[PDB]
RNA sequence: UGGCAUAGUUGC
DNA sequence: TCTGAATTTACGGGCGCAACTATGCCGGAC
DNA sequence: GTCCGGCTTCGCCCGTAAATTCAGA
C-alpha cells in the first residue's frame, strides 16, 4: 500500500446494525500508523499504531 | 517412493515424512474415517500402533513375520505416552488407572 | 485365486463376523498344525479358509466343536502319559 | 491393561512422587562434550542413563550391574527407554498461578473466588492487593488495595491485618474457602433470590464448587508450588550441521523459568528489598506462563528470528498439536507413493503394483520366504540377496504377491471409497496401474495425480481388506443406493456409439440370426455397427422362483445394440440395451443388474462394459475438430434484441423510473434469458443437424457431430460448456458471488477479445480462489460432522419402536423432484401402509421397502408411508438395525456392528468440498434461472391453496396477501401433482378450487419488488414520518408531484433513532379503517429502503400496492454460496428475524400494550391461562384477538428457529425441517444424498436433554444430562413403583454437541483442547473410552467393525 | 542423524 | 436513587487433506 | 575463534461473558 492517507468504510460489518462507519488511515513509508475511526454514536476517535 | 522398515522421529516413534529422508507415508485423520466407515477395525489397529509407533509391538511384528507367522501384538502407541506426559507437565494429573 | 467374497458372506450372513471366522482358520493353518480341508490351488490361508466357508464346511460352530474336540483329545493324551 | 483415563489436578505431593529428582542448573549440555550436565535440564542421575546399560563415567557398562548406581556420579545403570519417561520437578521459589485456569475463559480461579478476571489479574501480576482475614477492620475480604490503600490501611490499621501481593495472595485466598459452607449459602440464596442473571451466574458457581467437592481436587492446587519437567527425549536437543545444537522450544522456555527461580531464590537468601523481589516475582509468574502456555496472557515472547515459542499448551493443543498429528493420523510403514495410470486391461479386484515398490514394501515377506526356502540362513544373506535384486528374489515377490491385498488410497479420501485394497499384479515400471472403474470414486484422473499403497500385514488385516475393501465389493455407494463404478467417460462413448441408429447404413434391414451373425457382419465389414435390422434374440427371465426362463424373439434392434447384448448376462431384460445407452442408462442397467441377479455377475458384467466400450470407441474413431462447434445463426438477432432491452432498460432507470438495484437485476435476468434462448438454439441446430438420404426422401435424424454425440452421451461435460463452446458464454461472477451485468458475447469458436478475455477472468478467478481458499469450510464442516457422529453405532437388531416419520414425495414447488419411490427405498416402515381403496394391509408392519415393494406402492399410487427413522429409536447408546434400514452400500439391512455415523458425516461432507473444488470446471459462468414471475400449470387437475389469506382487488383480480402461500395442482384422484410458492403480493388468474389445463397461467407478480398490498380501501397517511431522517424525499417540481424512500436503519439519524414510517389506511373523516371484524388499525410498516410513489392522502383500493421494496440481488447460486446454509443448519443458528410460535395452545388476547412492545396472552381452555409474550410491536401478527392456536403456530412469520421446532412440534418437526433445508441445498447443486444421514446427524444433534421436574430421581433441578441416561434411569424408576423424572430436549450444534460429551478425550482431540482438558481437571472426569475417536486414539480394537464382537465379549468378561 | 521457519510447486 | 432484561462491546477459538524441491537455523565478551 | 545469555499494527465469523442502556419502581 502506497504511503499516504487512505478513507475506508468497514461497510456495515460491525454494530450488526447496517451503519458504515468510516476509517481513515495516514500510513508512512517509516514511522507509525494513526487512525481516526468512527463509532455508531457518530463520535470521532483516533488510535496510534 | 516405497518403504517397509526405516529410521522413526525421536519425540514420537514414528515414521519420518518425506522421500529426502527415507520417510513413510502418512495415513492421515480423513483415512482413519476411511477406514472406521469399513468394518476395518484390525487393519486400522496395525495400521496406527503396530506399523506407526509401538516399538516392542513393530519390532515383535517384524520378527513374525521374518518367522512366517502374521499376527501381531497390539499394545500401546508411544506418541500416547508422550501426550500423557506433556499433559503431565502441566498442573493436571492424567492417569490410566487400572482395569 | 479370489474376486468377490460374496457367497461367503452369505454363508455367514454378517460380513464382519466372517473376518474372525476367516482369520481364525486361517491362523490354524498358517502356525499352523493343520491343514487344509479343500482342495489347495496355490492359495495363501486366507484365500482357502474363506472357500473353505464357501463350501460350507467352516464357520464358528464347527471351529468351536473341533477346538474343543482337540483340547479334549490333548488333556486325554496328557493324562494317559502322565497317568 | 486399563478401561478408563482419569484426570484431575496434580497436587504438589503428586508432583514430586512423579519426579525422580529436582532441576537446579539452566544448562543443558557443556557444548564442549556432548554429555549431560550434573543436574541440569538434560541430566543423568535425575533422567536416567544416556546409554542403554552404561553409567556416565564408564564405571559400569553391561547388564550384569543393571540396577546399582554409581556412586561417583549417581547414575541409576538401566535402559536409555526410561529416560523418556523419567519427570522432573522444579521448586519454585514463590507460589505461581497456574495460567489456564486463570484465563480459561470462563476463569476457574476468578468465579471460584467470585471475583472479576481484571482484578485477579491485577492482583496476581503485582500490581494490586487483596486482603485476607479483614477481621474487624474497614475492610471486606476481595476487597482490592493498591498502593495508596495498602499505605493508608497499613499507616491506619497497623493492627491484625493481612494484606498479601501476588499468586501468594491467591492461594491464601483459595486456601481459606470452606467449599460445603459455600455451597449452602450460594445454594440458600440461589432460592432466596428473584434475578435471572444472577441466578445464572450462582448456579454457575454453585456447580463448579460442587464438582470440586464431589472430585478429589483442591482449590489450592490451582496455584503451582511444585513445577513438572517434561522427560529430555520429549525435548531432545539433537545435533544441527555443525557443533550447534537444535534451537528447541521446550528448552528455552524451561531454561528461563529455571533462571528466574533462581535469581528469586538467591534474593530471598539475601533479604533483597521488598520493590526488587517483588518485580522478580512477577517475571517469574511471566515465564512460567509462556511455559505451560505461550501468548495467553499477552505479550507472547518470541526467540532468535522472533517466532513465538512453541509452549506445552501449543504442543497438546491444534492442529500441529499431538491429537491431530500423532494420535489421530500417523505415519506407517509399509507404505509407498507414485503416479497413476491407466492400464486398462486390469480387472476390477487387481491393480498394477511396480516391481520396485512392490520389492520394497514386501522386504520382511521376502525375507520370510527366503528363510523357509534355505536360500539364505541369515538375515543378512536374505537382506544382501534381495538388495542386490537377483533373478531368483523376484520369484519370491510373485510368490508372495499372489493373494496379498494392497490398499490403495488418494490424498483427499473426502468418503469411505477414497481407500480401496486390490491385488496387486507385478509391472515393469514406476507408476501403479489404475482400474478405469474406480477412478470415479477415488476422483483420480490421470494427469499427474499421485496414490499411495499401504500393506496390510497380519491375517485379520489381510482378510478385511479382501472382504471389506475390496474394489469389487464396493460397487454401490455409501451416501446413496446409486452404483459408484458408472463407466465415466470412454466406454459411455464407446457404448453410445455402438448402440444407435441411423437410417440408412451398410446392412440394414436384413434379418440377421443372433447376435454373433451381428458381430461377424460388422467385423467382416457387411454392414455398419449402427443399422437397423432384425435380430433373433434370446432373453432369460427368472419371474419365477429362481428359474432363469428362455425366451426367443425377432428384435427391431442395430447391428451394435445385438454385439453389445453378448456381453449382457442371462436374467437381464432385453430392452435394457435398446435404447442410446448414455451414462444415466448405463448406470441403470448396472444397477438393475445388481439388484437383479446379484454381486459377481455384476462386477463381471462391469469388467466387459469397459472392456467393450474401449475397443468400441477405439474403433468408431470419434474425433473433435474445430468445425464441429457450429455457430448457430439465430444468436446475432437474440444478442441484438437482448441489447435493444437493456437499452431500453437503462433509459428507462435514466428517467428515475428504476433504481440501480432493480435496474441491475432486470439486466441480469434479460441476459439470462438471451443466453439460454442462445442455448437452445444452438442445441436445436446441433442435435437435428445431420440429414442424411440414398433412397428416398430427406429423413432428419439425431446428429453424429462429435461435440453433441460426446454432450448427449453423457462421457464429458453437459449444457454449459458445449453452449460455452458454441453459443454465448453469458454471464461471470466475481469471487465474492457478484455477477458481472456485463455479459460475453463471444463463444470459444469466435475471438474473445481483449475486454471480452478480461471479464472472463473475474470468473476464473472466482472459480481458482474457491478451490484454494473456501476448501476450507467444506473440510471443516465435515470434521465437525464426524466428531459430533463418530461413536454412534449400530447395536441392536430392533428396539420394538412404533414410532416414525412420515415420508412424502417432494415437491418444492415444481415437478417431482424425489419421488416416493427414492425416499422410502431401503428402510423398514413404521405402520402397516394401508391399501388406498378401503383398509387393506398393503405391506406388514416391519418389511424392508426393496425394490418390489417400491414398485408395488408406485402402481397403487401411495401418497405418504410412515418410516422407522434414526431420529426416532428407543435404543441407548447406538441404533437398532431396523430404524437405520437399508445399507446403501449393500442391498442388505445394515449389519449390526457397521459405524453409520462416520458414514453419515463422509456421505454429507465428501459432495461438499467435491463440488468446491469442481467449481472451476465451467470457467465462471454464473448459474442463473429466468427469475419465474409466473406459475405455468402442466396437468390438469383441481387448484388448492394453503396458508392463504387472499383479498379481492377492484379489477376482481385474487391477491395473496400471505407470505408462505402454497400453490398445489391436485389430481382428480385427490393426489397432489404439482406444487408452486406464491409470493407475497402475487395475482391469481384463477381461484381456490378451480380446474386448470395443462399451459395456461394462473399466478403472476412481480420478482424483483416486494409489494405492500393493503387489504382494505381508504385514503393514505404518513403515520408517525418526519421528513430528513425518517424518510428521504425527492421532489418533482415539473410534474408537481413527489416521491419518497424510507432510509433504513444505518442510514437514519441517532437522534431520534426509534421513529417508525407507516402508511395508515383512513377514512374520509382521518380515522382508521380497521380491517375487517378486528380491533386493530389498518397500517402497514415501511421496512427500510421502500420506495413510495404516492402522495399524501391519495384514495386508493383494497388490493393496491402502497409501496414497492426493491429485492436486492441474489448472485451466483452454487454450492459455494449454499454451503453455509448448511453449516448454520447443522450448528442450529437462531436466524436474525425467528418467527414467533405459540408455546401454548388456547384462546388469544392482547393485553396491555405497554411501550409499543406488545404483549400477547394465550389462555387455554383449563390450563394455565397467566402464560404471556413479549411482542414488539413493529413486527405483524398473524393472529389477532379471535381465534384459536395450536401450539407451534406461527404468531408472526419469518425463519423457524430450529430450537423452537424443538420444543414446540417436537423431534420429528425439526428433523423434517433440517432434512428438507439441507436437502434443497444439494438438490440445487445435483447432489443425491439419503435422508439416512442427515437424520442421524440430527439424533447427534439432539443428544442431551435439560429436566425440568427431578421426580423420584436423582438428578439436579435444571441440568443438561444425556438423553440416554436420563431414558435409562426413567425406566428403570419406572420398573419400580417410583415415577421417572419429565426432561425436555433440546438441539445442539455439531460443534456443541461433540464438546458437551461424557468422555473428555473425543472433546480434547476436538477443538478448544485448553478449554475441555481444563474443565475435565476440575471436574475430576473419568473416560470409559466407549466411542470410536478414544479408542483410535489410545490404541485398541475399534468398537465398529470386526472389534464391535471383541468390545463385546469384553464387556460381558469385564 | 530424525527438528522448526521461509519460499516455490503438484493433485484435489 | 436501586434493579432486572435486553442490548452492546470485548475477546477467545476456528479457519480441509496429502505430497515434492530449495535455503537458513543467535548475537555479544574474553 | 571459544564461552554466555533473556519493535508491529492491517481478516471473517461466531459463541460467550462482561459492561451498558433501557425501563421502570
Ligand atoms: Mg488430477
Ligand atoms: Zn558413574
Ligand atoms: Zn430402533
Amino acid at each position: 500500500r502506497s504511503p499516504g492517507v487512505f478513507f475506508d468504510s468497514d461497510k456495515g460489518k460491525t454494530h450488526s446494525s447496517g451503519k458504515v462507519l468510516y476509517n481513515a488511515r495516514i500510513i508512512p513509508y517509516r514511522g507509525s500508523w494513526l487512525d481516526f475511526e468512527f463509532d455508531p454514536k457518530d463520535n470521532l476517535f483516533v488510535r496510534i499504531d | 517412493h516405497a518403504r517397509s522398515t526405516g529410521s522413526y522421529s525421536l519425540v514420537t516413534q514414528q515414521p519420518l515424512g518425506g522421500k529426502a529422508q527415507f520417510g513413510g507415508q502418512r495415513f492421515g485423520e480423513m483415512e482413519v474415517w476411511a477406514l472406521e466407515a469399513y468394518g476395518a477395525a484390525y487393519t486400522l489397529q496395525e495400521m496406527l500402533t503396530v506399523k506407526s509407533d509401538d516399538v516392542n509391538g513393530r519390532t515383535k511384528m517384524y520378527k513374525n513375520i521374518v518367522d512366517g507367522n502374521h499376527q501381531m501384538e497390539p499394545g500401546m502407541p508411544e506418541s500416547f505416552n508422550v501426550l500423557l506426559k506433556e499433559i503431565r507437565s502441566l498442573g493436571i494429573n492424567i492417569e490410566l488407572e487400572d482395569e | 485365486a479370489r474376486v468377490t467374497v460374496q457367497d461367503a458372506v452369505e454363508k455367514i450372513g454378517n460380513r464382519f463376523d466372517l473376518v474372525l471366522v476367516a482369520a481364525r482358520r486361517a491362523r490354524q493353518m498358517q502356525v499352523g498344525g493343520k491343514d487344509p480341508l479343500v482342495p489347495e490351488e496355490n492359495d495363501k490361508t486366507t484365500v482357502i479358509a474363506l472357500r473353505e466357508i464357501e463350501e460350507g464346511l467352516i464357520n464358528n460352530q464347527i471351529l468351536d466343536v473341533r477346538e474343543r474336540q482337540e483340547q479334549q483329545e490333548q488333556e486325554a493324551a496328557e493324562l494317559q502319559a502322565v497317568t | 491393561e486399563f478401561d478408563a483415563i482419569k484426570i484431575a489436578l496434580a497436587s504438589p505431593d503428586m508432583i514430586r512422587s512423579w519426579s525422580f529428582g529436582e532441576v537446579k542448573k539452566p544448562e543443558t549440555i557443556n557444548y564442549r562434550t556432548f554429555k549431560p550436565e550434573r543436574d541440569g535440564l538434560f541430566c543423568a542421575r535425575i533422567f536416567g542413563p544416556v546409554k542403554d546399560y552404561e553409567c556416565l563415567c564408564g564405571k559400569y557398562k553391561r547388564l550384569k550391574h543393571r540396577g546399582v548406581i554409581c556412586e561417583k556420579c549417581g547414575v541409576e545403570v538401566t535402559q536409555t527407554k526410561v529416560r523418556r519417561e523419567r519427570m522432573g520437578h522444579i521448586e519454585l521459589a514463590s507460589p505461581t498461578a497456574h495460567i489456564w485456569f486463570l484465563k480459561s475463559l470462563p476463569s476457574r480461579i476468578g468465579l471460584l473466588l467470585d471475583m472479576p478476571l481484571r482484578d485477579i489479574e491485577r492482583v496476581l501480576y503485582f500490581e494490586s492487593y487483596v486482603v485476607i482475614e479483614g477481621g474487624m477492620t474497614n475492610l471486606e475480604r476481595q476487597q482490592i488495595l493498591t498502593e495508596e490503600q495498602y499505605l493508608d490501611a497499613l499507616e491506619e490499621f497497623g493492627d491484625e491485618f493481612d494484606a498479601k501481593m501476588g499468586a501468594e495472595a491467591i492461594q491464601a485466598l483459595l486456601k481459606s474457602m470452606d467449599l460445603e459452607q459455600e455451597c449452602e449459602q450460594l445454594r440458600e440464596e440461589l432460592n432466596e433470590t428473584n434475578s435471572e442473571t444472577k441466578r445464572k451466574k450462582l448456579t454457575k458457581r454453585i456447580k463448579l464448587l460442587e464438582a470440586f467437592v464431589q472430585s478429589g481436587n483442591k482449590p489450592e492446587w490451582m496455584i503451582l508450588t511444585v513445577l513438572p519437567v517434561l522427560p529430555p527425549d520429549l525435548r531432545p536437543l539433537v545435533p544441527l550441521d555443525g557443533g550447534r545444537f537444535a534451537t528447541s522450544d521446550l528448552n528455552d522456555l524451561y531454561r528461563r523459568v529455571i533462571n528466574r527461580n533462581n535469581r528469586l531464590k538467591r534474593l530471598l537468601d539475601l533479604a533483597a528489598p521488598d520493590i526488587i523481589v517483588r518485580n522478580e516475582k512477577r517475571m517469574l509468574q511471566e515465564a512460567v506462563d509462556a511455559l505451560l502456555d505461550n501468548g495467553r496472557r499477552g505479550r507472547a515472547i518470541t526467540g532468535s528470528n522472533k517466532r513465538p515459542l512453541k509452549s506445552l499448551a501449543d504442543m497438546i493443543k491444534g492442529k500441529q498439536g499431538r491429537f491431530r498429528q500423532n494420535l489421530l493420523g500417523k505415519r506407517v510403514d509399509y507404505s509407498g507413493r507414485s503416479v497413476i495410470t491407466v492400464g486398462p486391461y486390469l480387472r476390477l479386484h487387481q491393480c498394477g503394483l511396480p516391481k520396485k515398490m512392490a520389492l520394497e514394501l514386501f522386504k520382511p515377506f521376502i525375507y520370510g520366504k527366503l528363510e523357509l526356502r534355505g536360500l539364505a540362513t541369515t538375515i543378512k544373506a536374505a537382506k544382501k540377496m534381495v538388495e542386490r535384486e537377483e533373478a531368483v528374489v523376484w520369484d519370491i515377490l510373485d510368490e508372495v504377491i499372489r493373494e496379498h491385498p494392497v490398499l490403495l488410497n488418494r490424498a483427499p479420501t473426502l468418503h469411505r471409497l477414497g481407500i480401496q485394497a486390490f491385488e496387486p499384479v507385478l509391472i515393469e515400471g514406476k507408476a501403479i496401474q489404475l482400474h478405469p472403474l474406480v477412478c470415479a470414486a477415488y476422483n483420480a484422473d490421470f494427469d499427474g495425480d499421485q496414490m499411495a499403497v499401504h500393506v496390510p500385514l497380519t491375517l485379520e488385516a489381510q482378510l478385511e481388506a479382501r472382504a471389506l475393501m475390496m474394489s469389487t465389493n464396493n460397487i454401490l455407494s455409501p451416501a446413496n443406493g446409486e452404483p459408484i463404478i458408472v463407466p465415466s467417460q470412454d466406454v459411455v462413448l464407446g457404448l453410445y456409439y455402438m448402440t444407435r441408429d441411423c437410417v440408412n447404413a451398410k446392412g440394414e434391414g436384413m434379418v440377421l440370426t443372433g447376435p454373433k451373425e451381428a458381430e461377424r457382419l460388422y467385423r467382416s465389414g457387411l454392414a455398419s455397427l449402427h443399422a437397423r435390422v432384425k435380430v433373433r434374440i434370446t432373453e432369460y427371465e427368472k419371474d419365477a422362483n429362481g428359474e432363469l426362463v428362455a425366451k426367443t424373439s425377432l428384435k427391431d434392434t442395430t447391428v451394435g445394440r445385438a454385439i453389445l447384448w453378448m456381453i449382457v448376462p442371462k436374467g437381464l431384460p432385453y430392452s435394457i440395451v435398446n435404447q442410446a445407452l448414455g451414462k444415466k442408462a448405463i448406470s441403470k442397467m448396472l444397477n438393475t443388474c445388481y439388484r437383479i441377479l446379484g454381486l459377481k455377475p455384476t462386477v463381471i458384467f462391469a469388467d466387459q462394459i469397459m472392456y467393450t466400450g474401449f475397443a468400441y470407441a477405439a474403433r468408431s474413431g470419434a474425433s473433435v475438430g474445430i468445425d464441429d462447434m457450429v455457430i448457430p445463426e439465430k444468436k446475432h438477432e437474440i444478442i441484438s434484441e437482448a441489447e435493444a432491452e437493456v437499452a431500453e432498460i437503462q433509459e428507462q432507470f435514466q428517467s428515475g423510473l428504476v433504481t440501480a438495484g432493480e435496474r441491475y437485476n432486470k439486466v441480469i435476468d434479460i441476459w439470462a434469458a438471451a443466453n439460454d434462448r442462445v442455448s437452445k438454439a444452438m442445441m436445436d441446430n446441433l442435435q437435428t443437424e445431420t440429414v442424411i438420404n440414398r433412397d428416398g426422401q430427406e429423413e432428419k435424424q439425431v446428429s453424429f457431430n462429435s461435440i453433441y454425440m460426446m454432450a448427449d452421451s453423457g462421457a464429458r461435460g453437459s449444457a454449459a460448456q458445449i453452449r460455452q463452446l458454441a453459443g454465448m458464454r453469458g454471464l461471470m461472477a466475481k469471487p465474492d458471488g457478484s455477477i458481472i451485468e456485463t455479459p460475453i458475447t463471444a463463444n470459444f469458436r469466435e475471438g474473445l477479445n481483449v475486454l471480452q478475455y478480461f471479464i472472463s477472468t473475474h470468473g476464473a478467478r472466482k472459480g481458482l480462489a474457491d478451490t484454494a481458499l473456501k476448501t476450507a469450510n467444506s473440510g471443516y464442516l465435515t470434521r465437525r460432522l464426524v466428531d459430533v457422529a463418530q461413536d454412534l453405532v449400530v447395536t441392536e437388531d430392533d428396539c420394538g419402536t412404533h414410532e416414525g416419520i412420515m415420508m412424502t414425495p417432494v415437491i418444492e414447488g415444481g415437478d417431482v423432484k424425489e419421488p416416493l419411490r427414492d425416499r422410502v427405498l431401503g428402510r423398514v416402515t413404521a405402520e402397516d401402509v394401508l391399501k388406498p381403496g378401503t383398509a387393506d394391509i398393503l405391506v406388514p408392519r416391519n418389511t424392508l421397502l426393496h425394490e418390489q415393494w417400491c414398485d408395488l406402492l408406485e402402481e397403487n399410487s401411495v401418497d405418504a408411508v410412515k418410516v422407522r427413522s434414526v431420529v426416532s429409536c428407543d435404543t441407548d447408546f447406538g441404533v437398532c438395525a431396523h430404524c437405520y434400514g437399508r445399507d446403501l452400500a449393500r442391498g442388505h439391512i445394515i449389519n449390526k456392528g457397521e459405524a453409520i455415523g462416520v458414514i453419515a458425516a463422509q456421505s454429507i461432507g465428501e459432495p461438499g468440498t467435491q463440488l468446491t473444488m469442481r467449481t472451476f470446471h465451467i470457467g465462471g459462468a454464473a448459474s442463473r434461472a429466468a427469475a419465474e414471475s409466473s406459475i405455468q400449470v402442466k396437468n390438469k387437475g383441481s387448484i388448492k391453496l394453503s396458508n392463504v389469506k387472499s383479498v379481492v382487488n377492484s379489477s376482481g383480480k385474487l391477491v395473496i396477501t400471505s407470505r408462505n402461500t402454497e400453490l398445489k395442482l391436485i389430481d382428480e384422484f385427490g393426489r397432489t401433482k404439482e406444487s408452486y410458492k406464491v409470493p407475497y403480493g402475487a395475482v391469481l388468474a384463477k381461484g381456490d378450487g378451480e380446474q386448470v389445463a395443462g399451459g395456461e397461467t394462473v399466478a403472476n407478480w412481480d420478482p424483483h419488488t416486494m409489494p405492500v398490498i393493503t387489504e382494505v380501501s381508504g385514503f393514505v397517511r404518513f403515520t408517525d414520518m418526519i421528513d430528513g431522517q425518517t424518510i428521504t424525499r425527492q421532489t418533482d417540481e415539473l410534474t408537481g408531484l413527489s416521491s419518497l424512500v424510507v432510509l433504513d436503519s444505518a442510514e437514519r439519524t441517532a437522534g431520534g433513532k426509534d421513529l417508525r414510517p407507516a402508511l395508515k389506511i383512513v377514512d374520509a373523516q382521518g380515522n382508521d379503517v380497521l380491517i375487517p371484524g378486528t380491533d386493530m388499525p389498518a397500517q402497514y410498516f415501511l421496512p427500510g429502503k421502500a420506495i413510495v410513489q404516492l402522495e399524501d392522502g391519495v384514495q386508493i383500493s383494497s388490493g393496491d400496492t402502497l409501496a414497492r421494496i426493491p429485492q436486492e440481488s441474489g448472485g451466483t447460486k452454487d454450492i459455494t454460496g449454499g454451503l453455509p446454509r448448511v453449516a448454520d443448519l447443522f450448528e442450529a443458528r437462531r436466524p436474525k428475524e425467528p418467527a414467533i410460535l405459540a408455546e401454548i395452545s388456547g384462546i388469544v388476547s392482547f393485553g396491555k400494550e405497554t411501550k409499543g412492545k406488545r404483549r400477547l396472552v394465550i389462555t387455554p381452555v383449563d390450563g394455565s391461562d397467566p402464560y404471556e409474550e413479549m411482542i414488539p410491536k413493529w413486527r405483524q401478527l398473524n393472529v389477532f384477538e379471535g381465534e384459536r392456536v395450536e401450539r407451534g403456530d406461527v404468531i408472526s412469520d419469518g425463519p423457524e428457529a430450529p430450537h423452537d421446532i424443538l420444543r414446540l412440534r417436537g423431534v420429528h418437526a425439526v428433523t423434517r425441517y433440517i432434512v428438507n433445508e439441507v436437502q434443497d441445498v444439494y438438490r440445487l447443486q445435483g447432489v443425491k444424498i439419503n435422508d439416512k444421514h442427515i437424520e442421524v446427524i440430527v439424533r447427534q444433534m439432539l443428544r442431551k436433554a435439560t429436566i425440568v421436574n427431578a421426580g423420584s430421581s436423582d438428578f439436579l433441578e435444571g441440568e443438561q444430562v444425556e438423553y440416554s441416561r436420563v431414558k435409562i434411569a426413567n425406566r428403570e424408576l419406572e420398573a419400580n413403583g417410583k415415577v421417572g423424572a419429565t426432561y425436555s430436549r433440546d438441539l445442539l450444534g455439531i460443534t456443541k454437541a461433540s464438546l458437551a460429551t461424557e468422555s473428555f478425550i473425543s472433546a480434547a482431540s476436538f477443538q478448544e483442547t485448553t478449554r475441555v482438558l481444563t474443565e475435565a481437571a476440575v471436574a475430576g472426569k473419568r473416560d470409559e473410552l466407549r466411542g470410536l475417536k478414544e479408542n483410535v486414539i489410545v490404541g485398541r480394537l475399534i468398537p465398529a467393525g470386526t472389534g464391535y464382537a471383541y468390545h463385546q465379549d469384553r464387556m460381558r468378561r469385564r
